[PDB]
């Protein structure tokens, strides 16, 4: 089986600017025939890969001459010429000179834009929850830059660790922000037991916490 | 071109599933059915090919003995003996040069877990109201919440579901501007296929 490596992992990049993302394999992709069969698809989430390039440099039908492969027999390259915020997602190259087909591990391209601070909202638990003995407080910390935040629940001034639950978006294909939902799980009994339910959230954009409460 | 995929399928170890690929808008007989492995956080793996004007088949080692790929214009992998090492998403594709097109990809959960339909709560509390419904305590993975029949889509955000006691939970927030809410009623509908569930929350002050 053929090794591809990807270079790099993850890779961070302006809107407008240019993106290089390699691929290397253990061994010459060059068949007896003389075509190199290697290519690059882009998987965007929860759909399937896409390709973009087949045969090095040649294009998929509809896709754009803003994206270029090029290399040969174990060096490769694949250039995006001006990163538009639609091209998140992951790009593997693949090659089918050998059998089996093989994969690379992956380059998942990340935008780089303007910090922005998160838009916090607290909730409390509903009746109909409430109803069933269960108690979530939840929290959504929405459309925020850099994706390194950091969460806190206080009840009553105490900061309480256990029982939440913490779910990351992956960047925002329209605004490339982040977004999280912060979910504290309490009975009903112990939620009924306190006053006011606090979210914290220190972020980059701020020095003070972004705070959001509520009494109950 | 279409490939049509199942869409999801939950087995029990030890079990054996066969899935499926519906081949239109091309000659089935004109090109070797693909497929493919893709585990949540992984890269791709290669598994297997079928020719459908016979049924000449080559298999990668790896799956040599879980794989037993067969056609009819619809194509048939099997896999046997599952494992939780088995769950991913499997892909039937063509890809051949500039033929290439992938289906939609099975997600196969193999597990004894028993399937359970969701709760789901709405969450209610400037310019604009950033509303949600909490979806808790479902099995399997795969739930869809659109809002006001998906019409709403513009500010939605879909938060990724987390195991809590060996059931799954997830969220989902619209934003809308301030004037139009309560004035109008916006409603998250949520379906869980692998329990036959549809159910609507209209979200009230
Ligand atoms: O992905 C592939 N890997 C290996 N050989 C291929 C593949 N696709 C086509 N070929 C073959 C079949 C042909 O006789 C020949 C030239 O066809 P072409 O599709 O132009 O590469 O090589
Ligand atoms: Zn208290």
């Amino acid at each position: 089986d053929v090794v591809m490596t990807q270079t790099p992992l993850s890779l961070p990049v302006s809107l407008g600017d240019q993106a290089s993302i390699s691929c290397r394999s253990s061994q010459s992709l060059v068949h007896s025939n003389g075509n190199t069969y290697l290519h690059w698809y882009l998987q965007k989430p929860g759909q399937s890969p896409k390709l973009l390039i087949y045969k090095v440099s040649n294009r998929f039908s509809g896709v754009p001459d803003r994206f270029s492969g090029s290399g040969s027999g174990t060096d490769f390259t694949l250039k995006i010429s001006r990163v538009e915020a639609e091209d998140l997602g992951v790009y593997f190259c693949s090659q089918s000179t050998h059998v089996p087909r093989t994969f690379g591990g992956g380059t998942k391209l990340e935008i780089k834009r303007a910090d922005a601070a998160p838009t916090v909202s607290i909730f409390p638990p509903s009746s109909e929850q409430l109803t069933s003995g269960g108690a979530s407080v939840v929290c959504f910390l929405n459309n925020f830059y850099p994706k390194d935040i950091n969460v806190k629940w206080k009840i009553d001034g105490k900061e309480r660790q256990n029982g939440v639950l913490n779910s990351w978006t992956d960047q925002n294909s329209k605004d490339s922000t982040y977004s999280m939902s912060s979910t504290l799980t309490l009975t009903k009994d112990e939620y009924e037991r306190h006053n006011s339910y606090t979210c914290e959230a220190t972020h980059k954009t701020s020095t003070s916490p972004i705070v959001k409460s509520f009494n109950r | 071109v279409q490939l049509q995929q199942s869409g999801a399928e939950l087995v029990k170890p030890g079990a054996s599933v066969k899935l499926s690929c519906k081949a239109s808008g091309y000659t089935f007989t004109s090109y070797w059915m693909q497929w493919v492995k893709q585990r949540p956080g992984q890269g791709l793996e290669w598994i297997g090919e079928i020719d459908p004007s016979d049924s000449y088949t080559n298999y990668n080692q790896k799956f040599k003995g879980k794989a037993t790929l067969t056609v009819d214009s619809t194509a048939y992998m099997q896999l046997s003996s599952l494992t939780s090492e088995d769950s991913a998403v499997y892909y039937c594709a063509n890809l051949r040069g500039y033929f290439d097109y992938w289906g939609q990809g099975t997600t196969l959960t193999v597990s004894s877990a028993k399937t359970t339909p969701p709760s789901v709560y709405p969450l209610a509390p400037g310019s604009s109201v950033t509303l949600g419904c909490l979806v808790k305590g479902y099995f399997p993975e795969s739930v869809t919440v659109t809002w006001n029949s998906g019409s709403l889509s513009s500010s939605v955000h879909t938060f990724p579901a987390l195991l809590q006691s060996g059931l799954y939970t997830m969220s989902s927030s619209v934003t809308v501007p301030s004037s139009t809410w309560p004035s109008q009623t916006v409603t998250c509908s949520v379906a869980h296929p692998a329990s036959s569930t549809t159910v609507d929350k209209k979200l009230e002050p």
